């Protein structure tokens, strides 16, 4: 019954029967990444915060000496 | 349609009286045996084999002949003489069926030195029969002729029981897939399976000797069923590709 289904002319033996299923390719497939994969130093986040209101706050000087 | 046993025809027979069925060749015997003597009878052929026994030697013999003979004679001496030996020599011999066409054939290996007897045919795997002896030589084509013998087994069921019924057909139609090599290998085992099936299953002999000469087809010859399926191969996979 099965040769009726998958066998092919001539066929010699039980055997020889083709079978294509889904399956991986030669060498199988590529490896994959599993793990978890990954600022600036407190220091200088300082130091330019530092330099901005410093800048503010002479700006503030001048424009109360103007007015 | 046979009848089972028990009960045995001696006992409840035709029109339910005790009745005794026996071969014509047994009883025309008698009469001699019983003026001539038990003695003289027995003084043929082996123990427990005793007695002459009228010989047919058909097929592939140079003279076919009905020969009566001393029972425990070889099948080489009985064919040689009485009878001219196997067309072309006895070196064309392929097969010869001992006992008529429900016991097992039997290959040239064994045939040159086993004599014609119960007790000799049985130990050779075959059987004396009606000791009716078939000729086949090296132009036969002996799964041909066992196929025709399946075909004959195939007609004269009787159709009472299920495995003879059913199963004659399935021999033969294997038997002919067989014939042509269109068939699979495993199928040879397939083919001695059925034929245990059908055989010691039935309610007469007759599904016995259906089973019996693909049996011995198989068992002596079983080469040539396998090179018969191989190479019919290179007549249809030639169509496939
Ligand atoms: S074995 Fe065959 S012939 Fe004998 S009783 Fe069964 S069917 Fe009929």
């Amino acid at each position: 019954t099965e040769v009726l289904k998958r066998g092919f002319p001539g066929m010699k033996s039980v055997k020889d029967m083709p079978i294509v299923q889904d399956a991986p390719p030669p060498g199988g497939f590529p490896t994959i990444r599993i793990e978890r994969r990954l600022g600036p130093t407190g220091v200088a986040i300082f130091a330019g915060l530092a330099a901005i209101m410093g800048y503010g706050f002479y700006k503030l000087h001048e424009q109360r000496q103007e007015k | 349609k046979p009848r089972l046993k028990p009960p045995f025809p001696a006992g409840v027979g035709l029109y339910g009286c005790p009745t005794t069925v026996t071969n014509v060749e047994t009883v025309a015997v008698s009469p001699t045996i019983l003026r001539r003597g038990p003695e003289w009878f027995s003084s043929f052929g082996r123990k427990n084999n005793a007695g002459t026994k009228l010989f047919c030697i058909s097929g592939h013999v140079n003279r076919p002949v009905t020969v009566e003979e001393e029972m425990s004679i070889p099948l080489k001496e009985l064919i040689e003489r009485h009878a001219g030996g196997v067309r072309g020599g006895w070196d064309n011999l392929l097969a010869i069926i001992p006992g008529g066409s429900s016991v097992p054939l039997l290959p040239k290996k064994i045939c040159d030195g086993v004599l014609m007897d119960f007790d000799a045919l049985k130990e050779a795997q075959s059987g004396l029969g009606t000791a009716a002896v078939i000729v086949m030589d090296k132009s036969t084509d002996v799964i041909d002729a066992i196929a025709r013998l399946s075909y004959f087994y195939k007609h004269e069921s009787c159709g009472q029981c299920t495995p003879c019924r059913e199963g004659t057909g399935w021999l033969y139609d294997i038997m002919t897939r067989m014939k042509k090599g269109d068939a699979r290998l495993e199928e040879i085992d397939m083919l001695w399976e059925i034929t245990k099936q059908i055989e010691g299953h039935t309610i007469c002999a007759l599904g016995d000797a259906a089973a019996w000469p693909v049996q011995g087809l198989i068992r002596h010859f079983r080469g040539e069923m396998e090179e018969r399926i191989k190479s019919a191969g290179g007549k249809k996979k030639l169509a496939a590709t």
